[PDB]
This record gives C-alpha cells, structure tokens and sequence, in this order.
C-alpha cells in the first residue's frame, strides 16, 4: 500500500498496481493533528522526517535524469544522478496549479465575469483543467485569439449560465514561463530547467538533457512538452552555442512526457514496491 | 471639463436620467417607446416615456424585460430621444455612465458601446454595475464607506439579493425573488376588486398603483394589524379619490387592509404567488450563507436597499427583525445541539432609495476618478469594443 | 526575454521540404494562320513548372493569356474539348493565374474559359490546381 | 450585369474543391489542433492560394489547407458612400464573429471580409450548404449595401424638406 | 408564517386526531365547558383574516386541526351572511347552516383527508359529528356580531370581501 | 442499405469476425459497439478510456481483439473478459497524435501511424506481460494517414502527408520469421523501404494491398487513384478524376477497386494488367440536398465478405454519421453497364 | 422627432413644479441643479443665499460677449424685464423668480424661461434682419463662435440676409453622410421654391476662415419673407438649431443603418444554422 500525500490532492492505493485506486482532495499539508511506501518533497525538513523525483525516474526505468514535477503549490526541478537525487542542483519555482487557477480567475474577471476568488475557486479550476493549455508560440496564439474565434470554447457554470473562454486558455498557463505575469520574481520553468542542468557536471549534462521527465497535474497542459523543447533549444542556441545555427542540430533534447505522468510518482512507489 | 457627464439608468419599468453632480435625476420616465406598426424617416416617428403610453395611433413597446435589453433597435432609438429631446446634450461633448443588471453579458456591453460610440460618437463610456452604485449611494446614511455588502434591488420586474465583496459582485451567489412592484400592484388591485366599487375598469391598475405608493407600509404583525383596523377603523381606513376619464365624474373608495397586505407579499409570497413561498428574509439568509465564511458577517452587517419597491415604510425594520430571528434561531439550536458568537444583522435604509443606482452613478461620474476608469473613443477605435467588457470599480 | 525572438523551428530538421515555356513563334503563327485550337495546344506546351523564375513563369502566363483573349467566345468550347485531361488541368492553372491580373476586361473572358475548362475537367481539375506543389 | 453569374460560378466551383477537410491533430505541437491555414507551420499541409476576379476591384481569395480554408472577399464599392457603408457593415458582422462561427474577426489585408471555415464546421454543417452560404452572402451584401445607400439618400431628402418647408 | 393555536394543554382530549377543545357555548355537544374567557372559536375568529390568505399550513398540535376546521367553516358562514339583510336574518341562517350535514374526515367532500384521522368506529363518528356541529353553531353565532355593522342590514364589506378566498385553497363545500 | 448511427461523424470503424458487431467512434473519445438484432442495431458496449478523439479502430478476427488509437497519443488493446471489454495500455513512444491503426493478418502485430512522422509496429511479449514496439522512421517526413498490411503480415503500405505511398517491411522476428521472397523484393529487414511512389503532390488518404499482395493502390488529395504493379517492375498506373478527392479505397477483386471520398458516394476503378492502365467505371451509388446515400464525405470503407479477391459486400462510414452496406452483385444487376475486372 | 425643439425641458419642469407648489401654499423645497444644452451651454438652477422662496436660472455661454456685441443685453431685457437680474458669477445671464410674487399666467413665464438659450441668440439675428429692412448696407458681418471650433457668420445685404455655418465632422465617415444631407439641402428649392436657398462647400470657405477635410460650410440665404417682423421668430428658431439639426440626423441615420444591419446579420445566421443537420 503506497501513499503519496500531495499538497492539494491525495494519491494512494496498491503495489504492482496501475493508477491510484483512490484520488481525493486533501488543508494539513502546504507545499499534524489534521494529517492524521511514502513520498517526500525535494527539501522536506529533516525535522519533519522515498524521494519523489527518484520514484518518478524509477517508473520510467531510469536512475539518472532531471525531473520537472509540477503540482498544486510548488514546481520543482529535481536532477537525479544514478540512484539517488541531489538536493544541490534542485530548484523551486513558486508557480504551480493554484497560481494558474487563481490567474485564470483574474483573466476571466477582466473579460467581464463576476467570479469571486474564494467562492468560485473550485469552479474555475475545473475550467482550467478542461480548457487551458500551453502556447508553443505566443505570438501565433495571440493572432488566433485576436483574428479568429477558433479558440473560443463554451463552459456551463453550475448555475446554468454559459460563459466563453478563449485566449485565456493559454494565457493563464503562460504564468509558468513568465512569472512576472502573476507578480512573481523568477525566470520561468524552462529557463529555470536550463540553468539547473547547465550548473551541472559537463560529463553528465548531456545525459540529463536527454532525460527530462514530467510529473504532476500541472504538467498535463497540452503543448507543455513542446514549449519546453522550443524554450530549451532557444536558450541553448543563445547561451551555449553563442549563436551558431548549425550546431543547434546537435542539441539532443528528449522530454519524456509519459501518458500517466500526472501521477508518475505514485506509479513508481507501486512498482518500486513489488521489487 | 466644464460640462457634467450624462447619467442614465434604464430599468424594466422606469429609466432615470440626468447630469452627474445632481442629487436626483432630472427625469424619471417609463421605459417604453411608442411606434407605428420602413422607408423615408418612419424610424423617427416615435415617443418615449409618458408621451408614449397613451398614443391613439401608436403601439407601446417595452425594450427591457427582467431588467435586460431585449430589443436593441428600440433601445437605440429610445436613446436618441433620451439624448436629444430630454437631456438635450451634444452626445459628442459628454462622457456617459450607463448601468447594467447583475449578470449582464460581455456581449451586451459591446452592443451598448456600439450604439453609444458608433451612433452617438460619445467621447467616453462607463457601464456601471447597479449593485455597486447602490452600495455607494448608501454611504449617505454608515460613516465608514465600504463596498462589501448585500444589496436588495427591488424594482418593477423581479427582485434581486446581490452579495458584493470588495466592490465585486459574487455572481454565483445571486438569488432572485419573483416579487416586485408589479406583483404588489396587481395584488392590491385584486383586494380592491373584492371590496370597492366604482373604480373605472381602465383605471383599476392605476388606482392600485396609487394606493400602493401613497398609502402602503409594512406592519410588524398581521392579526394585530388587522385588529387595529377592526378595533378602530376610524384611524386606519383612508380615502382615495380619482376621476373617471370617460365620464369626468369623481370617484372615491375606502383604502383598507391592502395598505399593509401589499408589501406583505415580500414576506409571505404565497399570498399571491402559487409557485414561490420563500420569505425574503430567508432568501437573503440563504444567499449570505452561500457566500464564503470570511465575508459573511460583513454582508450581514451591511444589507442595503435600492429601488422603488423598497420604498415601503418599515421595509427595512421588518427585514432586519425577521432575518435576526432566523439567524438567532439557528445559532441557538447549534449551541444546544452541542458557542457561535452572535451575528450582527443590519439593514440600511436612506432617503436616496427610489433612485439609489442613479444617485450612485451621479456621485461617481462627478469625481476625477471617473474620467480615468472610463473607456474613451480613442481606445475604442484602436482596441475595439471588447474594452467595454470590463469596467473598473 | 531575448532568446524567444529566434524561431528555432526555422532550422528544425524534420520540417518538410518540397523536392522554359511555350514556343512564342509557334503560337503566334497558329494565331496568325487562324489555327486557334492549334494555338491553345502550342501555348499549353512545355510549362515553366520547374523554373524558380517568376519572370519566365510570367512570360508563359502572358503567352497563354494572349491566346485566350484572341479567341472568339463561340470557339472556346471546341478548342478546350480538343485537349486531353493533362491539358485541361494545365489550362485551368493558367486560367487561375490570369485571375491574378485583371486588365482591360480580361477577366470577363477568363471566366468564360473557366466555364469551359470546368465543363471538361470537372471540379477535380480545380482540385489539382490547389494541390500542385510545382506550378505556373 | 452579364458578368455576375460567371464570377459566382467560378467562385462556387473553387469553394467546392477547397472545402474538402478532415480533422488534423497538430504535427508541431503535442496534442494541439489548429487551423493549419492560420498557423502555416507545416508547408506540406498548405494548398496553393487561388484567386477569382470579376474585374480589377471585385475578387475572392481562397486559401486551403488540410483542415481549414480561409476565404477573403473584395466587395464592390463604386463610390464613397458605398465605401463607408461596406466598412461599417463588415465591422458590424465581425464584432459578432462568435455568433457567425465561420467569420474571421479581421480580414486578410487587402480585403473587406474573411471567412475561416474549419473541419469542425464541415463536420457539423453540410459542406455544400456552407458553399451556398458564401455565394449567397456575396450576393446579399451587394443588395443590402444598395438598400442602405437608397435609405440614407431617401431620409436625407425628407430631412432637408422638413426643415426648409417650415421657414 | 400562519397563526397557530396555543390552547393545546398537556391533558387536552382528542376525538379522532382533532383536539376536543373547550368552548363557552349554550349549544349542545361534547365540547368541554370553558372557564377562561377565550376558547378555540375566539382564536380562530381573531386569526381568520390573516390565516385565510395562507396556502401552506404546518400542523403542530391536534389543536391546529380544530383551528383549521373552524377557519374553513368561517368562510362557509361568510358565503351565507353576504346575501342576507339584517343581523337577525343572518342569525337564522347561521343556525340552519350550522345544522347542515357537512362532510367529516374520512368522507368524500371533506378536504384534507390526508391530514385528519378518520373516526375509528360508530361512537367516534357520532361524537365527532356532534363536536363539529356544536363548533359550527357557536362559531356562526359569534361570527354574526362581528359581520353586522351596528347599522343593521349591513354585513360589513370588511368581511364580505373575504368570501372568495379559501384557506389553504380548501373548502368544506369542495 | 443506409443506417444512421448519429448525425455527427463516424470517425472510424471495425467489424468483428462474423460481421455481427461493428465498432464505431462517434466523433469523440469513446468507441461504441453495436450488434445487429434482426434488422435493427442495438448498442452493446462503450469502450471509454482514450482522452482524445479515437482516430483508428481495428478488430483482429480470430483473437477477437480490438485495438484503438487516438489523438491523445495512446493505443489500447481491448480484450473481452466475460461481460465487459478491458483495455491494456500500449506505450507507442510518440510525441504526437496517433492517426491510424491496423492489426496484421497474423494477429500478432499491429501498426500505428502518427503525426510524429513515424510508424509504430507493436507486438506482445509474453515474458514481461505487455506490448512493446519498434519504430519505422525513414524516410517518412510527415503524418502517416493510412496503413494496410500485405497478406504475408510482413510488408506494410503507408500513405502520408509528404504526398507518398510507401511499402515497408515490419518484420519482427520475436513473433514470426523470415518471410518468403515477394515480387516487391527478397530482402526484408525491419524498416526496409521496399517501394516509394513518385508524386510530389497530394496527401495519400488511403492505401490498399490486393488479395495476393502483388498490387498496391492508393488515393490522394489531388483527386487521383493509383496502383503499383510489382509483377511489372513496380510500374505505376495513374488516373486523374474529374471530381473531389477520394479518402478511402480497397480492392474487391485482383483488378477492381472501390473508393469513396468527398463526393460522398462509392465509385469503381478497374485495372487492365495488359495495358497497365486504370479506368473509371464507377459511380455505384445511383439515385440534406444530395443525390447520394451519405450526406457528407465517406472516410472509410471495408470488405464485409468475400475478401479482396471476390468481395460481395463492402461497408462505408462517413462524416455524416451514416454506415452503409453495399452488395456487389445487387449493384451489378442494378447497373447493367457495370464491369468489375 | 425631426425638427429639434427650441426650449429646454429641464428648465421648464423645474420651474413648473416649483410654481405649482408655490401657488398651492406648500413650503418651498430647496433646489440645486446643474445641466447642459447643445453648443457647450451650461445651466444652473438654485436658491440664491439658500432662500428657498427664490429660484434662479443662469446660463453660461463661452461666446456671450460676441452676442452681447450684437444687442443681446437689450433684447433679454425686453423679454424678461424684472426677472433678469445681475448674472450669477460664472454665468452670463440669470433670471430670478420670486415664488412669493408670481404672475397670473405662470405657465407663460415658464415657457419663456425655457427659451433662455434661444433668446440669447435672438438678437444677432434681429439686428441684421433689421439692417436689411432699413436698407442699411455695408454694415459689418457678425461672427459668433458657438462652439470652440465652429463659427456662424451673419451679414446683411440689399435683398437678403446670409447666415454661414462653419461646422466640423469628427468621424471621417460622417463627412460623407453629411455631404449627402447637404446635397438635398442644396436642391431644396425643388421642394419649396420660396424657402431659403442653401449653398454648401466642403473643405473651403464661401476673416480667419479655416480650411480642412472635415470642415463644411453651409450658407443659408434668408429673404425678407423670412426676416420680416412676422416670420422673424420662427425663422430664428429654425436657423439657430440647424447645425445641431444636421449632426442629429447624421447620427439617427447611423442608428437606422444599424437596424438594417441587425436584420441582415440575423438573416445570415438563420441561413447558416439551417446548414446544420
Ligand atoms: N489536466 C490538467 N491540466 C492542468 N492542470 C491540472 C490538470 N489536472 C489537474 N491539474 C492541476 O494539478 C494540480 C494537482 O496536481 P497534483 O495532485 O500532482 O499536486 P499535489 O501533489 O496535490 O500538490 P503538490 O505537487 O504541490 O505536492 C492542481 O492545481 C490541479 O488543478
Ligand atoms: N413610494 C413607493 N412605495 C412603493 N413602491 C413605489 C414607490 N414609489 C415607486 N414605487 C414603485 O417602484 C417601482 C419602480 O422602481 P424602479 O424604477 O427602481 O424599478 P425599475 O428599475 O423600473 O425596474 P427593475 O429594477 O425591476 O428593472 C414601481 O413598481 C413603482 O410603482
Ligand atoms: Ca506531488
Ligand atoms: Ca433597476
């Protein structure tokens, strides 16, 4: 019986198993009386105490690589070298699920919808999960939103009213790459990921790059994997290749975005617990 | 600017219009338009307000239902006279503040902007949310201004219990009440039908409307009120007169129980509505209880009235009492079934209620802030009508 | 920031990559000699389908266009019907190119030619105009 | 006219050939689905652009792709009053693009109005009817614009008379 | 909401599931004698004009069933009083009307059969019919002094006006 | 014989061995299975697992297994356990949508075409208890729209948006062995490109091998139908059509094809082996707002009985939600002028 | 409504309600109102010194000095007599009504108050209509800047008086619609051969006469039958509203087009939805 307790939802069930037999809401955890194999975040207080990034890579049948786990409160970039993780080289991005949902609420309120951040939080989160996605080329997305109506989807609110969501579908998740959009100092999951790896052994740097695996509910946005790749190719070009367009072809960036990555951590423990 | 902005509050039964800065609208007219039922200039042959109610050769239309614009052609023309006949304002020289029903769509705001910008070339437009204006109007009673409160807007169509948190309406917690000035008039009309004679059939509604506005009030207890009347009819039965428009004759009737029975339907909807039975105090309670825990006491402590049908003497007192009882009863039963601190319930009533929204909009449109949050014509041509989807509080 | 201004896809290696004209004298001669149907055929001979020069393509276009203008309304059908399918197809592409340069009233006549080409090649001949990777 | 029927006939035939679409998941972005004619991120999925012109002013541009088609119309505008009437009318409809699901919010540069018909439209609507619509639309806007022009003129005359006869 | 009886004692007797409430009357019947200066008939008459507008009524005590019965019956009396000219005439007809065999719980014609318990046997039947008749007689007698304005031959319009309204949309004649 | 399952599109379909049940995708994430009862259709199952539109469905006859692929990048193999169908995930390892799928005739493999510009040959290892796959990549340069197996379960024809029809070897020695030489070539290592059409225009919507496998045909967006004959140095016969593009095709005899597309009706094409030329002899649907059975594009066609060597009944599903059944001989006696071979 | 009314409704109703109550014997209510009129006119109705028995009506026109230069004060005095008092600071003319001393025909003075603006304009017209009649030629033109960027020029000649308007069309498309309306004015005598003749020039004057693609010059030629003592008033009522009359109709014209557009668009959506199975 493996149980991965997450900040916002709880995933638990059995070994050898396929997907959590039970997935239900948690708010005791944040990124004990209330609280009352197990998983642990990339910087759990020793005072508080398997590593999740370790479990993720494990389910993939890997021992080395970088894990981008984005859930409800915080996003982590956890590099793991043959066997165990390495806190040093592990970073955080103070942007994840809640922030995107909160941002969507603001955006929908700007277009003229009477949403209340507290009262309608759960409602908009569902809108986020059903309609939001990551833009590959924002410039391109902007044109579609401004010049056509292909992006407009209808959503029926609990009271029966119907609202319309368009450009905001990709605008909210853009927070992940442009923190300033939601008043957050930082560089964006992609640029963050880049640095994290560059700040590593030139020997392993190549091994890591070709082993970036996603994990968590916030990594499910359609297009996320492609946006990351385009972002990394860009950074690499500008910063590592200085600008030689011919070498870009040598950048081997494979971003493992497994079908069951939403709950990849659990998927691990399970299998990692028959062994 | 040297000229004050135009402030227009269109409603199901009446449209309040005037210039920012004034304490009361310069005109309050029926939201109706009379036309002939297009080539030449036939589209201009029309009247609005009172002049359009009795036209022999014209058909009266009501562009607004349940508080929302149903006929844009007609609403647009209605504006033509609102601007050029009544206000007598050069539309290109004045900023305009209009109001909207809660839950007005973004689409509808663009339709209004299209009219105001594309037809009248106004230099600036602001579409205000009625409830917020009502909240602001109440500051005229309350020494600590706040935009968090529960608004009770009761006009002629339907009545709304609108919760407002920090200037922003919590739309998913709004509740409607199938009782309003229109329902109350019809009810009083029936009471008179059963008792008084001589009322000219064509003036039946008219007479009921009069009795309602001139003699009604809300009592604290039905049987006790009924007893005062039977025990001393001399001090409670009034007289109302009028004249038969088709006999010139004069007609008077005794006005009785209808005085307090009329408003009573807000509290006992079943008296006149077979499908609704929730007392207004309960609807309010339910609404607030549906809002976030953190905002509940501030909502209970600031229940503001707005609209013609909230004018009945003692409407606020009754509402406050009944709501307190419900609340006290609940907190008591939970202390028993088990220490919930007592909740402060307060219904605000003020002189500026018959046109609370208009007054709210007037005070806002005459402040420097306003001329900034308003969307200009420049920003309209460049970014499009979408800019009018949101109107900063 | 600044690294997003560069469209890396530009240099992507998976991206797809696609793999002289008629006898002026030949044509004028058939025209001069009144051999209309022969002129159409001569003009539809050896199209610039493989040259990167919009210039030579334009000459080919002008040559073909010239012929189509010369024709007398009541003769267009007979001529079109003499062409095989590959021919009608090509004719259709030249007719669409003509549409891109209205002159005097050239468009009025091009529409009549389109009626005829359509009649002989069917809507499928238009399809092949849109589908062509190498064109006039 | 003598030239209107041939023009609409050539246009109709072209729309029929271009309105042959199917659902196409993006090859460039993981789990995306976009009107290829708009993003143009895969050359092979784009068809050749074609134009049908009635004359030097009136023309239609048809851009096809595997899952979408953009149709742009250059509306007849004989004089100034027609130019502004056409522009207001096109803007009017474009503001309502959402209810007119096959309308583009803005026209392709050089045209007065544009349509963006996708496989989702040819899926939930009979494609031959969408073709009819485009042709029907072309014919009706000219009529409407003519009516508007007569209307403005008609009312202007009465307005001038009403004021003058009162002196 | 509606007005409820407060005369239910911890030792009030029952006839069916109705409360056998005391009344000050001279008419015959099983009604207990009333000492206080207020009985269930006075209560029902004092509340009439208010209760009659109601449509929904929650039954709490078996006393409420007695109160409801008299309320519906008051309507009946008004129907009759409306068409007569003189307190005396009305007095006559309040006796006649009080004597008529109205339907009782369990029978067709008695509205509210789902609410009132049917007499369990012949004794309860006779006793029940007896209590209601007694209630009708006393009610109609008191109702007369109220309806007629001291300017006799004048059933006040302040009572007549209620003739068309029906408590809970029910009628003892429907 | 036309039947309407819905008014929205039937994205794709697959019939069981007895043609007793038909599986269709109602333009969504699900697959509904319908069983015929008398002259009526009854819904009996609903495979709900994909999280995107299902794009391909194939039913292995003997093992009675259904395989589906979708825009969610996944493929599930479906096994009927007693009363309900249970899905088994298949990691395709593709970063784009799956577009089509087909079980090999030997029922030990299945190929999936995708927007990743690759073809994933999947097979089951009864040792680790799951499905794994190998990718055929070169020289595919765009989305693979259609696939069709050669009767030897090794050669595989594919159509793609790079305007080509190709024949590859999908030899997987872990479940079968060295195939007998074929007129297409004698050397067939996994991924070997056996044949590539020579056209630089027209997305190849459908491909199809004949019964014996010596011939392969395909239909493209340039409104043309083609057939390559391996018994003739792989010479390709071509026929341009006067109408809209065909989306599907299948042999019905060794020298006859039936295709359907945006014209919304089936047509016939015949191959003259001696002259190496294709001819139109079609328009089998002889007479909304159309004179055709289907009221929108036909995107799939399958042989119901008689095989591709002598088909007697074939099926068509389209974007109008309709499913039609055509009887070859009935069509022959109804259209006296009809050929067939 | 085709012709624009001349009197101000806010003024009349505010005074009427007040007179009504004064006559009835009720105690006066405090009154404080700010409102406008076309041409940048601003009004103020109030109780001077908070004395509710007194109601003042003031009007402010940025161009009053120009009207004053042409007889304004003298005319306003003739019309208002004792009601006209010292202008309220910030305004040019103020009328004062003593609720305790009203005339027999209250309604008559309510009407004249309603015409305060029109009466301020009246004199420039009477002055020149008078010149023309006494045959006094050569007198200098009158220039009234009724709007920050629009001007009216009045001049008398031997047999006619001319009134020229220099108007501006903000929205460029409004110029086109404008030209259409002016063309009908231009050909007006085809409807009323005795009516004033109208001339129209676009972008070019018929002084500091400006020039511009958005400036339009309308010229009205008034004849003795339009300017004599008998028609003078009606003529003034019409002429001083022309400019606003023109822009009002241009705007109502666009309103009408919208109704057309709503019907046509609505039609198209019907046809489109009929394409759905
Ligand atoms: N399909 C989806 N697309 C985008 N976001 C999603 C999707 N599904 C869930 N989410 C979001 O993912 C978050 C929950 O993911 P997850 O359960 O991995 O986080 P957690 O473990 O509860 O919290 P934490 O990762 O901080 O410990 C929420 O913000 C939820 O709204
Ligand atoms: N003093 C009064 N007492 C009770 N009712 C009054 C009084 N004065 C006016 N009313 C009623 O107020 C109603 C009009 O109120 P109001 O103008 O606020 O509503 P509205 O905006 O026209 O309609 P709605 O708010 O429903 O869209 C009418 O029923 C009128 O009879
Ligand atoms: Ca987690
Ligand atoms: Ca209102």
């Amino acid at each position: 019986v493996v149980c991965d307790n997450g900040t916002g939802f709880v995933k638990c069930g059995y070994a050898g198993s396929n997907f959590p037999e039970h997935i239900f809401p948690s708010y005791p955890m944040e990124n004990w009386d209330d609280m009352k194999l197990l998983t642990e975040p990339p910087m759990n207080p020793t005072k508080n105490r398997a590593i999740q990034a370790v479990l993720t890579l494990y389910a993939q049948g890997l021992l080395t690589g970088v894990v981008v786990d984005s859930g409800d409160g915080v996003t982590h970039i956890c590099p793991v070298y043959e066997g165990f993780s390495l806190p040093h080289l592990t970073r955080r991005l103070d942007i994840a699920g809640r922030d995107i949902t909160r941002y969507l609420i603001k955006l929908l309120l700007l277009r003229g919808y009477a949403f209340n951040h507290s009262a309608d939080f759960e409602t908009v989160r569902m809108i986020k999960e059903k309609l939001c996605y990551v833009g590959y080329n924002i410039e391109q997305e902007q044109k579609l939103a401004l010049e056509t109506t292909v992006l407009v989807e209808s959503y029926t609110l609990p009271d029966g009213r119907i609202i319309k969501v368009g450009g905001e579908r990709f605008e909210a998740p853009e927070a992940l790459f442009q923190p300033h959009l939601i008043n957050v100092e930082g560089v964006g999951v992609a640029e963050l990921l880049f640095n994290t790896i560059q700040a590593a052994d030139i020997d392993t740097r190549s091994e890591f790059y070709k082993h970036i695996v996603l994990s968590g509910g916030s990594t499910m946005y359609p297009g996320l994997p492609s946006r990351l790749e385009r972002e990394l190719k860009q950074l690499y070009l500008e910063r590592v290749l200085k600008g030689d367009v011919e070498k870009l072809s040598k950048f081997k960036i494979r971003i493992e975005d497994p079908p069951r990555r939403k709950h990849m951590v659990f998927l691990g423990g399970a299998v990692l617990a028959d062994i | 600017g040297r000229l004050p902005a135009c402030v227009v509050d269109c409603g199901t039964g009446y449209t309040k219009l005037g210039y920012a800065g004034n304490t009361e609208p310069q005109f309050i007219i029926p939201s109706c338009i009379a036309i002939k039922e297009m080539k030449g200039v036939d589209d201009l042959d029309f009247f609005i307000g009172d002049e359009a109610i009795e036209k022999p050769t014209y058909a009266t239309k009501w562009p607004i239902r349940h508080g929302i614009v149903e006929d844009w052609d007609l609403m647009e023309r209605f504006m033509e006279q609102v601007i050029f006949k009544y206000l007598r304002a050069e539309p290109e020289d004045h900023y305009f503040l209009l109001t909207e029903p809660p839950l007005n769509t973004p689409e509808n705001r663009e339709y209004t902007a299209e009219i105001m910008f594309e037809s009248f070339n106004v230099p600036g437009l602001y579409i205000a949310v009625q409830a917020v204006l009502a909240l602001a109007a109440s500051w005229t009673s309350v020494g600590e201004r706040t935009l968090t409160g529960t608004v009770i807007d009761s006009g002629d169509g339907v009545t709304h219990v609108i919760p407002v948190a920090e200037g922003y309406v919590i739309g998913s917690c709004i509740k409607h009440i199938p009782i309003a000035g229109r329902d109350i008039t019809y009810f009083i009309q029936q009471l008179l039908r059963d008792r008084e004679v001589g009322i000219p059939p064509e003036q039946s509604l008219e007479t009921a409307k009069a009795v309602k506005e001139r003699y009604s009030y809300v009592c604290p207890d039905l049987v006790k009120e009924f007893n005062k009347y039977d025990t001393d009819g001399s001090k409670w039965i009034k007289q109302y007169t009028g004249i038969n428009a088709i006999s010139k004759k004069e007609f008077s009737i005794d006005v009785g129980y209808e005085r307090f029975l009329g408003p009573e339907i807000f509290f006992h909807p079943e008296f006149a509505n077979p499908d609704f039975t929730q007392p207004i105090s309960e609807v309010v309670d339910e609404v607030i209880q549906n809002c976030p825990i953190d905002v509940r006491r501030p909502l209970y402590k600031n229940i503001v009235l707005s609209g013609g049908s909230t004018m009945f003497r003692d409407f606020g007192r009754r509402l406050q009492r009944d709501l307190k009882r419900t609340v006290d009863a609940r907190l008591k039963l939970s202390e028993e079934l088990s220490k919930p601190k007592p909740i402060d319930v307060q219904v605000i009533t003020h002189h500026m209620q018959r046109y609370a929204v208009w007054f709210g909009g007037s005070m806002l449109a005459s402040t420097p802030e306003f001329y900034q949050v308003c969307h200009t014509k420049k920003d309209y041509e460049e970014i499009g009508p979408s800019i009018c989807r949101h109107n900063p509080v | 920031a600044r690294f997003r201004k560069v469209d890396v896809d530009e240099y992507d290696e998976n991206k797809f990559v696609d793999e002289a004209g008629p006898d002026e004298g030949e044509v004028d001669s058939c025209l001069r000699q009144g051999n209309m149907t022969a002129a159409l055929q001569a003009a539809l001979k050896n199209p610039p389908i493989n040259t990167k020069s919009q210039a030579v393509k334009d000459r080919a276009g002008s040559i073909v266009l010239k012929v189509l203008i010369s024709f007398k309304a009541n003769d267009i059908e007979k001529a079109v019907q003499s062409l095989d399918k590959n021919g009608v197809d090509l004719l259709m592409k030249y007719i669409y190119k003509g549409f891109e340069s209205p002159s005097d009233n050239s468009s009025a006549v091009l529409l009549q030619w389109h009626e005829k080409a359509l009649a002989a090649g069917g809507v499928g001949s238009i399809v092949r105009v849109l589908t062509a990777r190498k064109t006039v | 006219t003598a030239t209107l029927r041939p023009y609409l006939s050539a246009v109709r035939a072209t729309l029929q050939a271009a309105l042959c679409l199917e659902n196409f998941s993006s090859q460039v972005v993981e789990r995306h689905n976009k009107p290829e004619v708009e993003v143009r991120s895969s050359k092979e999925l784009l068809l050749q652009p074609v134009t049908i012109s009635r004359n030097e002013k009136e023309k239609v541009l048809i851009e096809g792709s595997i899952n979408s088609v953009r149709v742009s119309i250059a509306v007849k505008q004989a004089d100034e009053i027609e130019k502004i009437l056409c522009h207001k009318f096109m803007r009017f409809m474009m503001m309502r693009a959402e209810n007119f699901f096959i309308l583009r919010r803005k026209p392709v540069e050089g045209y007065d109005i544009s349509f963006l018909i996708t496989n989702f439209h040819t899926e939930q609507m009979y494609k031959h009817k969408l073709v009819d619509f485009v042709i029907h639309f072309m014919e009706e806007i000219d009529k409407e614009i003519s009516e508007m022009k007569l209307s403005v003129n008609a009312r202007a005359r009465i307005v001038a008379e009403e004021f003058l006869k009162n002196f | 909401p509606a007005y409820h009886s407060s005369l239910m004692d911890p030792d009030t007797k029952l006839i069916g599931n109705m409360a056998l409430l005391p009344i000050r009357s001279q008419f015959k019947g099983p009604a207990p004698r009333e000492t206080k200066d207020t009985d269930i008939v006075d209560e029902a008459i004092y509340y009439f004009k208010a209760n009659v507008f109601f449509k929904n009524y929650e039954i709490k005590n078996e006393a409420d069933r007695t109160l409801i019965y008299i309320t519906l019956y008051i309507s009946e009396c008004l129907k009759k009083l409306q068409k007569c000219n003189s307190k005396s005439q009305g007095e006559k007809e309040m006796y006649t009307l009080g004597i008529t065999n109205f339907p009782i719980p369990g029978e067709p014609g008695f509205p509210l059969n789902a609410i009132y318990a049917k007499p369990a046997n012949k004794q309860e039947d006779e006793v029940m019919r007896a209590y209601l008749q007694q209630l009708r007689q006393e009610t109609g007698l008191r109702l007369c002094e109220k309806v007629f304005d001291p300017q006799n031959d004048k059933p006040s319009k302040w009572w007549t006006c209620f003739v068309k309204r029906q408590f809970m949309n029910k009628s003892l004649s429907g | 014989a036309y039947h309407s399952f819905l008014v929205e599109p039937i994205s794709c379909h697959a019939w069981n061995k007895d043609r007793t049940q038909i599986a269709i995708c109602p333009n969504n994430h699900e697959v509904h299975i319908y069983e015929k009862s008398g002259n009526k259709w009854v819904q009996v199952h609903e495979l709900k697992e994909h999280n995107g539109q299902v794009t391909g469905v194939d039913w292995a006859p003997d093992s009675n297994r259904i395989v589906t692929c979708g825009t969610d990048r996944n493929a599930y193999v479906w096994t009927l356990k007693g009363r309900t169908w249970k899905p088994t995930l298949v990691i395709l390892r593709i970063n784009r949508a799956a577009r089509c799928v087909r079980w090999a005739p030997n029922e030990k493999k299945f190929a999936v075409g995708s927007g990743s510009r690759v073809i994933s040959i999947c097979y089951f290892e009864q040792e680790n208890d799951w499905w794994v796959c190998k990718h055929i990549k070169k020289p595919i340069r765009s989305t693979v729209l259609s696939l069709d197996w050669h009767p030897n379960s090794v050669l595989l024809a594919a159509g793609s948006c790079d305007f080509k029809c190709r024949i590859f070897s999908a030899y997987i020695k872990e479940v079968e062995e060295r195939p007998a030489p074929t007129p297409w070539g004698s050397k067939m290592p996994f991924g070997e490109l056996m044949f590539e059409s020579s056209s630089s225009c027209g997305w190849v919507h459908g491909v199809c091998f004949s019964a014996n496998g010596s011939r392969v045909a395909w239909v493209s967006h340039d409104s043309t139908v083609c057939l390559a004959d391996a018994d003739k140095k792989m010479a390709v016969a071509t026929l341009a059509s006067e109408t809209l593009p065909l989306l599907a095709v299948t042999f019905i005899t060794e020298s006859s094809l039936v295709a359907a597309g945006h014209d919304c009706f089936p047509v016939l094409f015949t191959y003259d082996s001696a002259a190496g030329k294709l001819s139109f002899g079609g328009r089998l649907d002889v007479p909304a707002g159309l004179d055709s059975l289907h009221k929108n594009s036909v995107s799939q066609i399958s042989v119901l009985s008689g095989g591709k060597a002598k088909c007697s009944q074939f099926c068509t599903t389209g974007m109008d939600g309709g499913m039609s059944i055509w009887d070859v001989r009935s069509l022959e006696s109804a259209l006296k002028d009809l050929k067939i071979v | 409504m085709i012709l624009l009314e001349v009197n101000n409704r806010i003024i009349e109703e505010t005074l009427a309600l007040k007179f009504e109550n004064a006559a009835a014997g009720n105690k006066p209510e405090a009154v404080e109102v700010t409102f406008a009129d076309f041409d940048g006119v601003l009004y103020h109705i109030s109780n001077p010194n908070g004395d509710k028995t007194k109601v003042m009506v003031s009007i402010s026109l940025k161009f009053y000095k120009e009207l004053q230069a042409h007889g304004a004060d003298e005319l306003l005095k003739r019309v208002y007599g004792s009601y006209l008092v010292n202008p309220e600071s910030g305004y040019n003319v103020s009328l004062l009504y003593d609720l305790e001393n009203l005339p027999a025909s209250k309604d008559s003075i309510v009407h004249q108050a309603g015409m305060l603006k029109r009466n301020c304009f009246a004199s420039v017209f009477e002055k020149y209509f008078q010149f023309q009649e006494e045959g006094k030629e050569g007198e200098n033109r009158a220039v009234i800047h009724y709007r920050d960027d629009e001007t009216m020029y009045v001049e008398s000649k031997k047999d006619r008086v001319t009134v020229v308007f220099s108007t501006v069309f903000k929205d460029d498309d409004d110029v086109v619609i404008g030209k259409v309306f002016m063309q009908e004015f231009k050909e007006g005598r085809r409807a009323s051969h005795t009516a004033p003749q109208v001339l129209f020039s676009h972008r070019e004057p018929p002084t500091d006469a400006a020039v511009g693609d958005n400036i339009g010059y309308i010229t009205f030629v008034l004849f003795p039958r339009h300017t004599n003592a008998s028609a003078r008033d009606n003529t003034i009522n019409l002429i001083h509203t022309f400019r606003d009359y023109l822009h009002y109709h241009i705007k109502c014209s666009k309103a009408y087009i919208h109704t057309r557009m709503r019907a046509k668009t609505s039609d198209f959506l019907k046809v489109l939805n009929r394409a759905r199975p």
